[PDB]
RNA sequence: CGGAAGGGAUAACCGCUGAAAGCAUCUAAGCGGGAAGCCCGCCCCAAGAUGAGGCCUCCCACGGCGUCAAGCCGGUAAGGAC
RNA sequence: GGGGAGGUUUGGCACCUCGAUGUCGGCUCGUCGCAUCCUGGGGCUGAAGAAGGUCCCAAGGGUUGGGCUGUUCGCCCAUUAA
RNA sequence: CCGAGCGCGGGAACAACCGAGACCGCCAGCUAAGGCCCCCAAGUCUGGGCUAAGUGGUAAAGGAUGUGGCGCCGCGAAGACAGCCUCACUGGUCGAGUGGCGCCGCGCCGAAAAUGA
């Protein structure tokens, strides 16, 4: 199971032959394998990738040891690509030939406290013809004496977005190892500068 | 005035499960979990032996049961009622089927739970070889 | 029951012969007396349950015997214009109408020949294997009920 | 960009072998196939899973009291908070 | 002609509520039932095929926009896998 | 009988169903109903049957080679019942049982609902 950390840099269209294409750039960056998990003493297989250089300032932590034990430049971020297992060194955009398709996990932008209208796309009241003080309200939330309670998981206004989202099966449109870039079909969650993790898809 | 016992030591026991009829075994297990066999029995203390079970994956059960007979859990959500047959229980974590029997056989109070913890069930054989492994049948 | 290489187990007879070996799961609650040259099946009580199990095992053991000695084999008859049989090394492949020729390999122990693009020598030691794989082929294209097409055994059509 | 593919167990139903019942029978022992449904699979939450899990790395003595045991009080360590 | 199931209709009874349990229709939000409208799997057919008919299995999801009327319903227009 | 015994024991919980009419006290005994595998006091008691449906754990007309028990009526070693195209039947042959009805006990189908069992 391939994989790699990186940042959403932004997006812009290109031209596959004569045909416009929406594309989002991800900075795959160089990822130093910081540690390996294994059934031997982890109960599962997985690779802890590092990402982005961190000056020894806040590294004052015991992280210095976790870093030295693998003898690697102290990184700023590090997540586990599960079931990935490359080779004691580093993974880069080279993992992805253009044409392959990849799932991409990021964190959605944060709507904060969002109304039922935006959160759940409820219909709410009419702008006119009566009521007036319910234009964007949810209306009824139950029945009567039976059940005599609101259902668990009722769609109601709350915090929206700012959560782990994963769009799937995006096409790797292109890859430029020179600048450590990666191009895909654009639709990747989170804000620019947002961290994200690309990986092989499921389809066959 | 009736005798009250003091701080005594728990007698760790070890029961082989395979072959035994589910409910029948659970009953005895429960009794051991409470005192109820020790003549200094005290209803409000927790003084039942630490029962340990092994080979639970091989509990016998009459009739069709396995095929039929189903365990139901209820999530809080609508439709949240899950139903799982005895078959598939053993397929995965099987010590469950014995536990769910002994548990349902313990008193429902705060003490009941204390006791339910003294019951150690394993797919077996083998287990924490701490101290006493007093075979029992 | 000659040529028998039977052997009673805690709960399953085991016949053997020039053709192979087959384990025959028999209910423990039955006397499988192995005579010097003619195995017998004894049943405790005249009860209902036991009758059924008697006659059953009585046959399963005989079925294993005739198997490792003679062996079993079913005969499948192709019909219809385009329809035609054809062997491929050891796996049978046949056209029957679908936009793709059906490729059916033999399960372990099973072995079918094709003496003609209109017959199938499904052959094996176990009666179950045969009877199964037999119908498993006829299934690929059951008999046309309105004509005279598709797979057949050796018994009259439908029409 | 998604509903899947795929694996498993099945419903109606389709069978194999097969008695009770010398025949027959998908069934009573046993075996195969079979649904947008079931269990997985996909995505998300998740160890207050008080049954509070695991792995990697970092820090480590007591300084005066409690004669018993559970503790109390000043400065620290990794590190954390303001 | 005979026996039932259901508790959606029309009724019977007057047991809670008269120091108050707001009544129809619409909207919003739905959730459950299956005796299934569609899609899925099947048996039979007076099933050539295509399409139907009838019964069986099966809630997973789905189940349109308007004209008239307060209407529910119904009729009608244009569609629909429904 | 409740009302006035919504005081006590049983019936899961339940005025009037089963037991029984509470003067007070007791860390004594005996029984009632109902029970004696665990939750929960008391037999996983003894002897003999029946049931394979979770019946039991609460439905009908009606239907069926479910399963035990009982009875009568037809064929047969003068060879009978199945299948060997066969049923009848002789040589065949397993050859000794077989076919029809009726009565009883327990079960089966008939048997679809709305928050989670
Ligand atoms: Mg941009
Ligand atoms: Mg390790
Ligand atoms: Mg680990
Ligand atoms: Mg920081
Ligand atoms: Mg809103
Ligand atoms: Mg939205
Ligand atoms: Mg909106
Ligand atoms: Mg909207
Ligand atoms: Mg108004
Ligand atoms: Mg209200
Ligand atoms: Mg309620
Ligand atoms: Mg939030
Ligand atoms: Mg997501
Ligand atoms: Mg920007
Ligand atoms: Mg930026
Ligand atoms: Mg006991
Ligand atoms: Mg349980
Ligand atoms: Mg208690
Ligand atoms: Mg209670
Ligand atoms: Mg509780
Ligand atoms: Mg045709
Ligand atoms: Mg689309
Ligand atoms: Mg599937
Ligand atoms: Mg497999
Ligand atoms: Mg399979
Ligand atoms: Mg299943
Ligand atoms: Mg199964
Ligand atoms: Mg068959
Ligand atoms: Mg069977
Ligand atoms: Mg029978
Ligand atoms: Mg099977
Ligand atoms: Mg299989
Ligand atoms: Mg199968
Ligand atoms: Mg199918
Ligand atoms: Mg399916
Ligand atoms: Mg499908
Ligand atoms: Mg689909
Ligand atoms: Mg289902
Ligand atoms: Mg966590
Ligand atoms: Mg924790
Ligand atoms: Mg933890
Ligand atoms: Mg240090
Ligand atoms: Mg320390
Ligand atoms: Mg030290
Ligand atoms: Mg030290
Ligand atoms: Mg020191
Ligand atoms: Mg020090
Ligand atoms: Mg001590
Ligand atoms: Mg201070
Ligand atoms: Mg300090
Ligand atoms: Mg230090
Ligand atoms: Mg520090
Ligand atoms: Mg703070
Ligand atoms: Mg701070
Ligand atoms: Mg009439
Ligand atoms: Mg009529
Ligand atoms: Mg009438
Ligand atoms: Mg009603
Ligand atoms: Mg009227
Ligand atoms: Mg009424
Ligand atoms: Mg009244
Ligand atoms: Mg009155
Ligand atoms: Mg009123
Ligand atoms: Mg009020
Ligand atoms: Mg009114
Ligand atoms: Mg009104
Ligand atoms: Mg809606
Ligand atoms: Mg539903
Ligand atoms: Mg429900
Ligand atoms: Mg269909
Ligand atoms: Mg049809
Ligand atoms: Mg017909
Ligand atoms: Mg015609
Ligand atoms: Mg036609
Ligand atoms: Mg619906
Ligand atoms: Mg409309
Ligand atoms: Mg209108
Ligand atoms: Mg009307
Ligand atoms: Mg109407
Ligand atoms: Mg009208
Ligand atoms: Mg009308
Ligand atoms: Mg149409
Ligand atoms: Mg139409
Ligand atoms: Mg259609
Ligand atoms: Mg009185
Ligand atoms: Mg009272
Ligand atoms: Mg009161
Ligand atoms: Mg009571
Ligand atoms: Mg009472
Ligand atoms: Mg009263
Ligand atoms: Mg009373
Ligand atoms: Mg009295
Ligand atoms: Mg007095
Ligand atoms: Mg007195
Ligand atoms: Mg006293
Ligand atoms: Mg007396
Ligand atoms: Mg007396
Ligand atoms: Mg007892
Ligand atoms: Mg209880
Ligand atoms: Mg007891
Ligand atoms: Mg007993
Ligand atoms: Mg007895
Ligand atoms: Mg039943
Ligand atoms: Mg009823
Ligand atoms: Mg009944
Ligand atoms: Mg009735
Ligand atoms: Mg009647
Ligand atoms: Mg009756
Ligand atoms: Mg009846
Ligand atoms: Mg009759
Ligand atoms: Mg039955
Ligand atoms: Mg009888
Ligand atoms: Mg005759
Ligand atoms: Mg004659
Ligand atoms: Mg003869
Ligand atoms: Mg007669
Ligand atoms: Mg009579
Ligand atoms: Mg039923
Ligand atoms: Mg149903
Ligand atoms: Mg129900």
């Amino acid at each position: 199971m391939k994989g790699i950390l990186g940042v959403k840099v932004g997006m812009t269209r290109i031209f596959r032959d004569d045909r416009a294409v929406p594309v989002t750039v991800i900075l795959a960056g160089p990822c130093p394998v910081v540690q390996r998990r294994t059934p031997e003493k982890d109960g599962y297989t997985a690779v802890q990738l590092g990402f982005l250089p961190q000056n020894p300032k806040r590294v004052n932590r015991p992280l210095k040891g976790h870093f030295a034990k693998a003898g690697v430049e102290p990184v700023r971020i590090l997540r586990e690509i599960r079931d990935f297992n490359p080779e004691g060194d580093t993974v880069t955009v080279e993992i992805f030939k253009p044409g392959e398709r990849v799932d991409v996990t990021g964190t959605s932008k944060g709507r904060g406290f969002a109304g039922v209208m935006k959160r759940w796309n409820f219909a709410g009241g009419p702008d006119s013809h009566g009521a007036h003080k319910i234009h964007r309200h949810p209306g009824s939330i139950g029945n009567r004496k039976t059940p005599g309670r609101v259902y668990k998981g009722k769609k109601m206004a709350g915090h929206y977005g700012a959560e782990r989202v994963t769009v799937m099966n995006l096409e790797v449109v292109d890859v430029i190892p020179e600048e450590n870039l990666l191009l895909v079909k654009g639709a990747v969650p989170g804000p620019n500068g947002g961290l994200v993790i690309v990986r092989e898809t499921k389809k066959a | 005035k009736t005798y009250v016992p003091k701080q005594v030591e728990p007698r760790w026991v070890l029961i082989d499960a395979e072959g035994k009829t589910l409910g029948r075994l659970a009953t005895k297990i429960a009794t051991l979990l409470r005192g109820k066999h020790r003549p200094d029995w005290t209803p409000n203390v927790a003084m039942g032996d630490f029962v340990v079970v092994v080979n639970a994956d091989k509990i016998r059960v009459t009739g069709k049961k396995l095929e039929q007979k189903i365990y139901t859990r209820y999530s809080g959500y609508p439709g949240g009622l899950k139903k799982i047959p005895l078959e598939k229980m053993l397929a995965t974590h099987p010590e469950r089927v014995l536990e769910h029997a002994v548990k349902g056989m313990l008193p429902k109070g705060p003490l009941g739970r204390r006791l339910f913890k003294r019951l150690k069930v394993y797919a077996g054989p083998d287990h924490p070889h701490q101290a006493q492994r007093p075979e029992k049948l | 029951p000659k040529g028998v290489s039977v052997e009673v187990a805690p709960g399953r007879v085991k016949v053997k012969g020039p053709k192979g070996e087959l384990e025959v799961p028999v209910s423990p609650e039955m006397r499988v007396v192995v005579e010097e040259g003619v195995v017998r099946v004894e049943r405790p009580s005249d009860e209902r349950r036991h009758k059924s199990l008697h006659g059953l095992t009585r046959t399963l053991i005989a079925n294993a015997v005739k198997g490792v000695s003679e062996g079993y084999s079913k005969e499948l008859l192709i019909k219809g214009i385009g329809y035609r049989a054809r062997l491929v090394g050891r796996a049978l492949e046949l056209t029957v109408g679908f936009s793709h020729p059906v490729v059916v390999e033999p399960p372990e122990g099973i072995t079918f020949e094709v003496p003609e693009p209109t017959r199938v020598r499904v052959s094996g030691i176990d009666k179950q294997k045969v009877g199964q794989v037999a119908a498993n082929i006829r299934a690929i294209r059951k008999p046309s009920a309105y004509h005279e097409k598709g797979i057949y055994y050796a018994g009259e059509p439908v029409r």
